[PDB]
C-alpha cells in the first residue's frame, strides 16, 4: 500500500441483444438465473418496465 | 398559427359506427405523431389510441382493441378514427395531439405539443 489511489464506481446499464425472443406472435423476456432486467420502448407509447427473475 | 380541427361526430344509436377526422391548417402530419384523447364529463382525460407514420405502428387501449381503427392520409394532412359498435360508455368530447416524437407518448400523454378543438359524441342507448 503507497498513497496512490484509483476510484471506482457503479457500473452502467449493459444491453443484451441475445435476451429478448420471439414465442409464436410475440416478444418474450427470460431474465437470467438470479438477474433482474429493465425493459424499454416506444412501439405505440412509452413503456419502462422492470422484471425480477 | 398551426391550429388541429376535429369533426365527424354526432348523436347515434348504441351498435352503429361513425368516423372523426383530425385535420391541421399551418403545417402537415408528416412528422406528428397522432393521438386520440377522450373527456368524458365528470372524469378526466383518457387516452384512446395512437398512430405512428415513421413506423406505421398503431397502440389501442384495452377498451379500444377490436373496435376501433386509425389511418392517416398525408396528402390532405388529415388523420381519420374509424369506430364501430357503439356503446352507452362511449358518449365524451374528443381531442386530437399531434407531437413531434420527444418520447411524449408515456401512458398518460399530457404534453400537447399541438391542441385543437375538439367534437362531441352522444351514445343512445
Amino acid at each position: 500500500n503507497r498513497g496512490a489511489y484509483v476510484e471506482m464506481h457503479l457500473p452502467g446499464s449493459e444491453v443484451d441483444s441475445s435476451l429478448v425472443s420471439l414465442s409464436g406472435s410475440s416478444v418474450t423476456v427470460t431474465p437470467p438465473d438470479g438477474t433482474s432486467a429493465l425493459v424499454e420502448c416506444e412501439c405505440g407509447g412509452t413503456k419502462i418496465s422492470e422484471t425480477i427473475n | 398559427d398551426v391550429q388541429l380541427q376535429a369533426s365527424g361526430g354526432g348523436s347515434v344509436q348504441a351498435g352503429g359506427s361513425l368516423r372523426l377526422s383530425c385535420a391541421a391548417s399551418g403545417h402537415s402530419f408528416a412528422n406528428y405523431h397522432v393521438a386520440w384523447i377522450r373527456q368524458t364529463p365528470g372524469k378526466e382525460r383518457e387516452f384512446v389510441g395512437s398512430a405512428s407514420r415513421r413506423d406505421d405502428s398503431t397502440y389501442y387501449a384495452d377498451f379500444a382493441l377490436g373496435r376501433f381503427i386509425i389511418s392517416r392520409d398525408n396528402d390532405i394532412n388529415t388523420a381519420y378514427l374509424q369506430m364501430n359498435s357503439l356503446k352507452p360508455e362511449d358518449s365524451a368530447v374528443y381531442y386530437c395531439v399531434a407531437a413531434v416524437m420527444a418520447q411524449t407518448t408515456q401512458g398518460w400523454t399530457t404534453d400537447y405539443d399541438l391542441r385543437g378543438q375538439g367534437t362531441q359524441v352522444t351514445v343512445s342507448s
